[PDB]
């Protein structure tokens, strides 16, 4: 069972593999974020409403005025897409504000409020999104990529290696905020640890904690452990539990209770503080000199002195320790030590620390932060202040927390937006702890950290620069408070933001013209995700790493699509099913492996709570009941591979496609090519600019359906109905009514465009699939765009292709064609080019669009008409005129030339001079149409008048369909009341039906009704002329233009490009190529049945290249095509039906157990008919990417028609009819046409222009530029002797303007000879040193 | 906006302040602070208002000059020029 | 402004002057007003901050900005990089008289010529075309002459007919490698759009047809035609510079077609039979009397200017195979004919090539090589070495020997999971059984691959070497590595890893059958590895050979004989084990100081 407009040509699709989750709507990224972006719900906690319960409510300089924030509502677009895409205005809509304004009554803030002062206030205007997730800013269709970046939060780098050389690792940690300063620690090859800020000079964190107001006591508190001595007899019996003596040698004999348990010179095993613990000593022998090292814990005063015996951090030494142990304090600290267990890396910091307090502490900071500056308490006081936990200048975003408290393993998600001492201190521990050897570092592409932008966030955030700024602004504005005469708006300027927005938009790296020469490349130009702009690296800072691919892009990334050259994996896309959490994250639809069971319940999972699972493969079998048939699976957990238990695995994946992004998962028999050519393939596949006609690929890839409804240029049915007025420029459905609200019964009309511009210059064209009074289902296409067919994409056409070696015309990459489909015309593509003539006004006066023009050829005048605008059809070309457009003269560019004929004819001669739009030498064509732009109230000339007329007549002509249609049920129900009670027959009909309520109907109740309903007939045609005439004000009416403009016009030329030898085309698989000649059909190689071949590739592609795909497709197009002369000939030759479906039904059962499972019986035999003419062309064919057709299908379908299962057969040359030994490979093969077109290409420059401040001929094509003559080819030449060569190339034809006009002269009159002179840039070099004051000189 | 502009802009301001110095009464104005901070003030929208003035000249002189070598002229930018060039002239 | 054109520059430098002057005015002024001295001293800090940024910007803590955030440009940045007069426009720089296109094959086109489209043709040569209408009267003025070439007044064509008679055109493309990156050529005019192109001459180009863009320019002077003409001709370019091989290489399907055509059938039709004349070979041939690969006895005969410079020649009677004779038909005089009796795939027909231009000269060298491209072309037609689906054989034992080495595997694997051995040597030997059965597989592949014709010969059969198009390639050695045809039939092994470390479990699989995801996933991540590295790799080569042009660039053969008899004793290079150079090489073509003894002494 299918959809309707399924059972219109329904392609077998060979495949085992069944699939339990369909597709999702592709573009659903760019609706989600910013549908999310202006959506008014509680807590908002996101978009609009985030930035503005943040920055609002505000007040006065605690002057007792506040201004607060209630509501906001978006206005409107006041046009609709198409009115902008003709105007060229940005589609979009203002944002509505509730605020209000409440001061304080005097000298008390609760103190009622002075005024509650609200209104509504008018603010920004904000662009929208189309229903196909695009932008217009200018006419023009932008779209905006979603970034990737570094999540906010805290990340643990290694650094291994060239740190010092030294073979140690170094170390460092780094806190990002999303908005705000980010911070450092790290080491220096010392072991010292210190702090850094904004990648600024290096300090020691020690500062940072006197800053914490902290007691170096507190901060040796934090870090170290503790180690308790009590001054015995003698020997200083320490305290012990025996576990830290783990790890350390008997320089005495370990002993307790006088019983030994380690011999001097012994190291301790674990084993005997086993033992120890069982003896459980707690005091212990301690000679004490071994204490000579242990530092002291912190300060010591004493009491007699009642003076510090020891200072924090003081070298303990013995003498020390008299004065210490006089003093009888017993209790005695110290910190414990360790290598390999507790590296004491902190006390050294304390050494190197120059600080002494917090203030001398903020002191530091001051100075490393602002330089030379003669510090206030107060300065450095408030820097660090603002600097890390205010609100003005840090944030973390709900994701920063989740993050921080996540590595730190702590368990709350949520938290605050700024820090806390903790925090810091946490990160130092951490980070003492991987140092010291507990703990791991992290990487950086590792996609558990990489999260996702979107278009509402950017958006956003653009939102709170506007809004800050005018905070500022209305901040010092309520300073000002006239109380009372102020509504809350007169402090408010709604520029700013608005400018912001609109900067944005039409200007941001990350944003571009909507890639649009395809239903592909415009869906592929969305669902891409890159690491550049704002926060991402630089094309040239591009890192190794990076660019590389992470094992974790499993389904996340496309693996194989990204635009090779200078940039790769940067600019990479995204896969099938990938969808993003909520924080910017990516997860993937994965399926549950229950006991037995690989069950049909789905969740997404993201890049690392995915870590603790091993999930199945795609490709392997389970007995209906998820029991793997087999018993060691295909498995992985973490960056591995292996075979697992019928048991180990948790999960599967959900279809084998969800590994890569839609640009492959077309290009088939794709597990049978390399990568690289799979790359090629799918790049060159996104420029298949769309020909003339469209046909399908015969073979594809069961997964084109998907790509049109979800793409664009289609036009599709919102409910079920009748077709009841198709035509070529309009679609008329009248709805079905359970389908049908109760207000306008209504007709869904389709006003499908006709020829217009695509953003490179190629046709689109909605044109119609459906026959006149056929039903549609709820959702049906109706008409198809380019390249598109019934709902089919098609790219390119298929040709019959032939693989062998000829003449060298196939030597390189040579493409051989026959005549014979340009014949046909298959390859030609339309083009489309807006020109432009505005009328601005300078200054002398402003200009008009005459058809007067001076010192022109009145033959070319004639061509205008008599506004000055060619005609409709005017076949054109370059060096003509399309609009005169004349400007007054001005006086500095008077030459005396006619300064003669002023003087004579009176200056009322030359006043004026030609502006006239061109037609861009290079180019030909017709023209299309002409768009004429003025002012309204300006006066309206002939062509504007027309386009007004025809407009207007056509807008009008659906609402009468419209009215005329749904009234007549009135007229139903008004005989419907009339039949009753003596229906007349003729009455109603030979009359005007409005001549019902002339005719006296026995008056009862009933005729109440006939006036009741014909007063409601006379309402609604009232008020469907107010809504008609609203239109035609909205439509007829002008346009406002950018003030200091007049009129403009835009022109449409178009061109029918063909074929040449010289274009190029190529295969989805990576196989370019260009068309070198085209022979006459008689030479091409014909089979035996007569039928010759289109093309005939190089059979050495394959071997370099080994991509099998391109043969096997052949073969299995051939086999394809192979049911056409089938069916066709058992049509042609009439037949009755029983044994059409018989055989389709056979070709249609055809392989191993697949998804398909079809049937025919169901049909009532004449749909019949129309699959089969639908098929007559041949038969179409889908294969999943890793679902494939295996060979022996298709040696059976090759059978199945009557072909030779090699695949090959014999041919014959056509110049000698002779046979071809070795039999050769012909097929049919979808081949595309791509957009580099030589006539685009080419481009000479006898001479022209030169640059100004060096004379060396200009660049590029657009101007008439020189080629670009390199150092390299300087060098290429001295190895010849090619000295006049040389010369003459790079100072006669360059530079030497007195020598190359000498040149021009000679040569243009018969003398090859060269002035040498000397060359002009370097002159201007010369003068260049001479600026500065390095005088130099040429001697003698 | 712009560091360089900044710079000039504050010289204007110092010498503005240092030659105002001359007369300011005690007996009334009791504060000098707010003196200098107007009298920058003034100085520095001066400034600007040159300046801007001046890259707008610029922007005239450029739009006069559409006759360069050959067809294939641009629409887009042009129009952008104009209406700074315009929208400057308002003022 | 620049105002030239396009997108209009800023010119900045003015501004920084702009600033610049301002201030020291300002300081005079400030000066004058008896300015207090600290703020003096602000002002002079300010004017040298000033003339700082307009020397070169940023040698100070902050540079200037300008705007956008864009660093401006001081005196020196139009100076230095890329950009600077240096390294932009008084080196390279655009030139006029020059065109560019896109590029086609035309093999009709013999070695000193190229194909070129009417158009750019047109433009090349207006003023040449110009003098010449003016000198017959045909025109009057130059107005008139622009006229008529305006819209090709029918006559033109044949004007710059006689233009072009012998008019040399200079060829390049854009990467200029080395001294045959660009040539020179006397082009065919074309009613077309794109450039033909010898076909041999695209190696030097190391050019493919998939898109490239070549670029054109052309001489005016005479002495710049002959400079061309004697210097930068292809019929003067055939030596590579770097090494005195032949750079003329048939490259790939000439190569096809000669290797199809010298090669022997065991039993073809009228195989054996005798004949005495390659004109009978063909007849034979192409009447369908006699195939092409068979065995046959023919006379022939053959010459050699062994002799004082008279190419005597001799007959006799070999037996060989026809395409064989047919190609002699070809090779021209002062060669004896067991240079060709052989198989001949590639390196042969390079060595002939070479001993060819040795003992003839040049002429006959250059249009041996044209000749032979025809006949390999024409051959390969004549062919149809197509290829399909039963190109590739497959070993039946190659799941034999993979079932047999995971059997193993999963042992050795039990055995160290139950703690028997280290994980280290145990990976160790995964590698080394996985590298086992590769090699092996291989074998079994290459082998049953290479040989299996089995056809009676009038009797039981024989064993030869057998026709698979890409075995045929692989021996001719046209194009494709053995490794290719590897990774084609056999599993290719193991791949790499980001580190270069190398996964466990191999790649078991061919390209006949498909990839499952995890093999093709591994393959993508090793393909963008090698894509990354061609990037880096082109980058630091461009910088290598900049340093390197750069420092000899001046070192000129100035005399003849320095007049002395010093030098260096090579000899040939020994790693220890085999030897690598012989002597042979380091000797040929290095003139010797002191002459040589035998071994036996004075001699
Ligand atoms: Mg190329």
């Amino acid at each position: 069972v299918y959809s309707y407009t399924e059972k219109k040509r329904i392609r077998k699709d060979f495949g085992k593999r069944p699939q339990v989750l369909d597709v999702p709507y592709l573009l659903s990224i760019q609706l989600d974020s910013f549908q999310k972006f202006i959506e008014q719900d509680p807590e908002g906690q996101y978009g609009l409403e985030a930035a503005f319960r943040s920055v609002f409510p505000i007040q006065s300089y605690s002057g007792n005025s506040e201004l607060q924030y209630v509501s906001y509502r978006l206005g409107e677009p006041v046009f609709d897409v198409q009115e902008c895409q003709i105007r060229g205005v940005t589609y979009s809509a203002p944002l509505r504000v509730k605020l209000r304004l409440v001061i304080y009554e005097r000298e008390a803030p609760e103190g009622t409020v002075k005024d509650i002062k609200e209104q509504e206030v008018y603010m920004g205007e904000i662009p929208l999104m189309t229903d196909n997730g695009t932008f217009v800013i200018n006419g023009t269709e932008r779209v905006i990529v979603s970034q990737l970046h570094r999540s906010p939060g805290v990340f643990f780098d290694s650094d291994k290696g060239k740190t010092h050389s030294s073979g140690k690792v170094l170390y460092n940690a780094r806190i990002i905020p999303y908005r705000g300063s980010w911070l450092d620690f790290e080491f220096d090859p010392k072991d010292n640890l210190f702090v850094r800020i904004d990648r600024r000079r290096k300090l020691p964190a020690t500062i940072i904690l006197r800053a914490l107001n902290y007691t170096t006591e507190q901060i040796l508190d934090l870090f170290f452990e503790k180690v308790i001595f009590e001054i015995r007899d003698n020997k200083l019996q320490m305290e012990l539990v025996p576990e830290r003596l783990r790890g350390e040698t008997a320089s005495f004999d370990i002993e307790a209770n006088g019983k030994v348990y380690v011999e001097k010179g012994r190291r301790i095993t674990a084993r005997h503080i086993r033992q120890l613990e069982k003896d459980d000593v707690k005091l212990i022998e301690v000679p004490v000199e071994y204490i000579a090292g242990k530092v002291v814990a912190k300060d010591y005063i004493d009491e007699s002195t009642g003076e510090l015996i020891c200072a924090a951090n003081m070298e303990l030494s013995l003498d020390l320790l008299a004065k210490l142990s006089q003093s009888g304090h017993k209790r005695i600290e110290t910190l414990f030590t360790n290598d390999l267990d507790h590296g004491p890396y902190i006390s050294e910091t304390l050494r190197v620390d120059p600080t002494n307090d917090r203030l001398s502490a903020l002191v530091e900071i001051y100075r490393m932060m602002r330089p030379g500056e003669p510090p206030t308490r107060e300065a450095a006081e408030s820097l660090f202040e603002n600097l890390f936990f205010s609100e003005d200048r840090y944030d973390l975003s709900a994701v920063g927390r989740m993050k921080f408290n996540r590595s730190l393993l702590r368990e709350e998600i949520e938290g605050s937006g700024i820090l806390s001492k903790d925090d810091i201190i946490d990160v130092m521990k951490k980070l003492i702890d991987i140092r010291n050897g507990k703990g791991e570092v992290d990487d950086i592409d590792h996609l558990g950290n990489r999260r996702i932008r979107s278009v509402g966030e950017m958006a956003e955030n653009q939102f709170r620069v506007g809004l800050v700024r005018v905070e500022r602004a209305v901040k010092e504005r309520l300073s000002l408070g006239d109380l009372d005469t102020l509504m809350p708006q007169d402090m408010i300027n709604a520029k700013p933001i608005s400018a912001a927005v609109k900067e944005f938009f039409g200007s941001s790296q990350l944003s571009q013209f909507m890639d649009q020469n395809n239903p592909l490349s415009e869906i592929t130009h969305k669902r891409r995700i890159s690491a550049l702009g704002p926060g991402g690296l630089t094309r040239e800072r591009a890192g190794f790493e990076v660019r590389d691919v992470h094992p974790t892009h499993y389904g996340r990334v496309c693996p194989i699509e990204t635009p090779e050259g200078p940039n790769i994996g940067l600019i990479n896309s995204l896969s099938v099913y990938a969808q993003t959490n909520e924080y910017g994250f990516l997860e993937t639809p994965y399926r549950k492996v229950t006991d037995g069971v690989v069950t049909d319940e789905i969740h997404y999972l993201s890049a690392i709570e995915e870590g603790n699972y091993v999930i199945a493969q795609a490709n392997s079998n389970l007995d209906e009941e998820g029991h793997f048939v087999e018993d060691l699976v295909t498995c992985r957990s973490k960056g591995e591979s292996s075979l697992f238990s019928r048991d180990q695995v948790d999960y599967m994946d959900v279809s084998t496609q969800q590994v890569v992004s839609v640009g492959a998962s077309l290009i088939p028999f794709l597990e049978h090519d390399d990568a690289n050519r799979a790359l090629m393939g799918a790049n060159m596949q996104r420029q298949a600019v769309p020909t003339l006609r469209a046909d399908k690929p015969l073979v594809g890839t069961g997964m084109e359906r998907a790509v049109a409804v979800d793409s664009g240029v289609t036009a599709v049915a919102k409910r079920g109905g009748v077709v009841q007025y198709v035509d070529a420029s309009r679609i008329v459905i009248k709805v079905n009514e359970d389908e049908m609200y109760p207000g306008e019964a209504g007709i869904d009309i389709y006003n499908l465009t006709k020829y217009t511009r695509s953003n490179q210059n190629t046709c689109i064209n909605q044109m119609p699939c459906v026959s006149l009074g056929e039903p549609v289902e709820r959702g049906d296409v109706l008409a198809d765009g380019p390249s598109t067919d019934l709902g089919e994409l098609a790219l390119g056409q298929n040709m019959r292709v032939a693989f062998m070696p000829w003449n060298g015309y196939n030597f390189e990459d040579s493409i051989l064609v026959s005549e014979r489909v340009v014949q046909e015309d298959r390859f030609t593509t339309i083009h489309i080019q807006e020109l432009a003539c505005v009328s601005r006004d300078t200054k002398l006066g402003p200009e008009e669009i005459t058809a007067d023009i001076p010192n022109v050829g009145e033959a070319a005048l004639s061509k205008l008409d008599e506004s000055g605008i060619v005609y409709i059809g005017a076949e054109v070309t370059g060096g003509d005129i399309l609009v005169g457009k004349v400007t007054p003269k001005g006086e500095t560019q008077l030459t005396p030339e006619e300064k003669l004929l002023r003087a004579i004819f009176g200056e009322k001669a030359s006043d004026v001079k030609d502006s006239s739009l061109r037609v861009p030498n290079g180019v030909s064509g017709t023209v299309i149409d002409v768009q004429v732009f003025t002012r309204d109230g300006v006066e309206k000339d002939k062509r504007a008048l027309e386009i007004e007329e025809m407009q207007l007549k056509q807008a009008k002509k659906d609402l009468s369909e419209e009215l005329q249609i749904l009234e007549a049920g009135l007229f139903s129900r008004i005989r419907a009341v009339l039949v009753a009670g003596g229906v007349e027959a003729e009455k109603l009909d030979k009359l005007p039906r409005d001549r019902w309520l002339e005719l006296g109907l026995t008056d009862e109740e009933k005729q109440n009704q006939l006036e009741q309903l014909a007063e409601q007939y006379d309402e609604l045609k009232h008020e469907f002329e107010k809504k008609l005439e609203a239109k035609r004000r909205k439509i007829t009416q002008g346009d406002d233009l950018a003030p200091g403009v007049l009129k403009i016009v835009k022109v449409y030329l178009a061109v029918k490009r063909r074929i040449q030898p010289g274009d190029k085309m190529a295969g989805r698989h990576g196989n370019k190529g260009v068309i070198s000649k085209i022979n006459p059909i008689e030479d091409m190689p014909y089979d035996e049945n007569g039928t010759p071949v289109d093309i005939v590739l190089n059979p050495l592609g394959v071997p370099s290249r080994m991509n099998i795909g391109q043969i096997l497709e052949t073969h299995l197009g051939m086999a394809a095509k192979g049911i056409g002369d089938k069916i066709n000939a058992m049509l042609k030759q009439q037949q009755e039906v029983a044994k059409l479906r018989e055989f389709i039904q056979r070709a249609y059962d055809l392989g191993a157990d697949v998804r398909q499972k079809v049937d025919l019986s169901t049909f009532s035999d004449e749909e019949v008919m129309r699959l089969a003419e639908n098929l007559r062309k041949g038969m179409p064919i889908a294969t999943p990417v890793f679902d494939g057709a295996k060979e022996a299908e298709i040696k059976e379908l090759l059978k199945l028609g009557d072909l030779p299962t090699s695949g090959q057969i014999r041919l014959y040359d056509g110049r000698t009819g002779e046979q071809f030994e070795r039999p050769v490979t012909v097929g049919y093969m979808y081949m595309l046409k791509l957009n580099h077109l030589v006539d685009d290409k080419m481009h000479a420059r006898s001479t022209g222009s030169y640059s100004l401040v060096t004379q060396q001929p200009l660049g590029g094509k657009a101007q008439f530029g020189g080629q670009r003559f390199g150092e390299m080819e300087v060098w290429a030449l001295e190895a010849y002797g090619a000295a006049y060569t040389l010369q003459e190339m790079l100072t006669v034809k360059s530079d030497d303007v007195n020598g190359r006009t000498k040149m021009y002269k000679n040569i243009v009159d018969g003398n090859h000879q060269m002035e040498p002179g000397m060359p002009e840039s370097f002159n201007v070099l010369l003068k260049e040193i001479r600026s500065l004051g390095i005088n130099i000189e040429l001697e003698d | 906006y712009t560091q360089s502009w900044k710079q000039e802009m504050i010289a204007d301001g110092i010498e503005a302040s240092i030659k105002g110095l001359h007369n300011f009464d005690e007996t009334k104005y009791k504060n000098p602070h707010a003196y200098i901070t107007q009298a920058c003030f003034n100085a520095f929208v001066q400034r600007i208002k040159k300046e801007r003035k001046e890259v707008a000249k610029k922007y005239s002189y450029f739009v006069h000059n559409v006759y360069d070598s050959r067809d294939d002229d641009m629409v887009a930018l042009v129009d952008e020029t104009f209406i700074q060039d315009i929208y400057d002239k308002m003022t | 402004v620049p105002l030239d054109g396009g997108r209009f520059a800023t010119s900045d430098l003015n501004d920084l002057y702009r600033r610049v002057i301002n201030r020291n005015n300002r300081l005079k002024r400030l000066l004058d007003l008896a300015a207090p001295d600290i703020i003096v001293r602000n002002e002079k800090r300010m004017l040298q901050e000033a003339v700082d940024a307009l020397l070169d910007n940023g040698r100070r803590g902050r540079a200037i900005t300008g705007s956008n955030k864009r660093p401006l440009k001081s005196l020196a940045d139009m100076i230095k990089g890329k950009q600077g007069r240096f390294r932009q426009n008084l080196l390279g720089k655009r030139v006029d008289y020059s065109g560019r296109s896109v590029i086609t094959v035309g093999p009709y086109l013999r070695l000193h010529q190229c194909g070129l489209p009417k158009k750019m043709a047109l433009e090349l040569f207006k003023p040449f075309i110009y003098g010449k209408l003016e000198l017959r009267g045909l025109a009057t003025t130059i107005k008139a002459a622009k006229k008529m070439v305006e819209r090709e007044e029918a006559v033109v064509w044949d004007i710059l007919d006689e233009v072009i008679r012998e008019h040399p055109v200079l060829l390049n493309r854009a990467p200029t490698l080395h001294r045959l990156g660009i040539q020179a050529f006397e082009p065919v005019l074309i009613e077309g759009k794109a450039i033909q192109l010898h076909p041999l001459v695209c190696a030097a180009y190391n050019a493919d047809f998939d898109g490239d863009q070549m670029a054109v320019h052309v001489p005016l002077t005479l002495e710049a035609q002959l400079e061309a003409r004697a210097l930068m001709m292809s019929t003067n370019n055939i030596l590579s510079p770097a090494n005195g091989e032949p750079i003329i290489v048939p490259s790939q399907d000439v190569v096809l077609g000669l290797y199809y055509m010298t090669r022997d059938c065991v039993n073809a039709k009228g195989e054996g039979m005798v004949l005495t004349g390659p004109k009978e070979a063909e007849r034979l041939y192409r009447s369908g009397l006699a195939s092409l690969h068979a065995r046959v006895k023919v006379r022939i005969t053959e010459y050699e200017k062994d002799a004082n410079g008279e190419l005597v020649a001799k007959t006799s009677l070999k037996d060989t195979t026809v395409g064989r004779a047919i190609l002699w038909m070809i090779v021209p005089k002062g060669l004896p004919y067991s240079i060709v009796n052989q198989a001949l795939g590639k390196k042969a027909i390079s060595k002939m090539l070479n001993t060819c231009y040795r003992i003839l000269g040049l002429k006959p060298t250059v249009i041996f090589a044209d000749q032979i491209m025809y006949t390999g072309f024409a051959y390969a037609a004549r062919s149809g070495a197509s290829v399909g689906i039963d190109d590739m054989v497959i070993p039946e034992k190659k799941h034999e020997i993979i079932s047999e080495a995971e059997a193993e595997v999963a042992e050795i694997q039990e055995q160290f999971q139950s703690g028997l051995v280290t994980a280290g040597e145990r990976y160790n030997k995964v590698i080394d059984i996985w590298a086992a059965a590769n090699d092996r597989v291989s074998k079994a592949m290459m082998d049953n691959l290479q040989t299996e014709t089995v056809i009676n010969r009038d009797g039981q059969e024989e064993k030869q070497v057998s026709f698979n198009s890409i075995y045929m390639m692989a021996d001719s050695g046209a194009r494709g590595s053995a490794a290719q045809i590897r990774q084609l039939a056999g599993m290719r092994g193991l791949m790499a890893k980001p580190d270069g470390s190398i996964i466990e479990t191999p790649i078991t699989a061919n390209f006949r059958e498909g990839l499952n995801v995890l093999q093709y996933f591994i393959s993508t991540h090793g393909a963008r590895k090698g894509l990354a590295d061609t990037a880096l790799k082109t980058a630091n080569s461009g910088y290598l050979t900049r340093r390197l042009v750069d420092v000899a660039q001046d070192l000129v053969v100035t005399e003849d004989d320095c007049g002395t008899h010093e030098g260096i004793m090579m000899t040939p290079v020994i790693e220890g084990g085999d030897v690598k150079e012989p002597l042979r090489d380091r000797v040929l073509g290095r003139v010797t100081a002191e002459d040589v003894l035998k071994p036996g002494t004075a001699d």
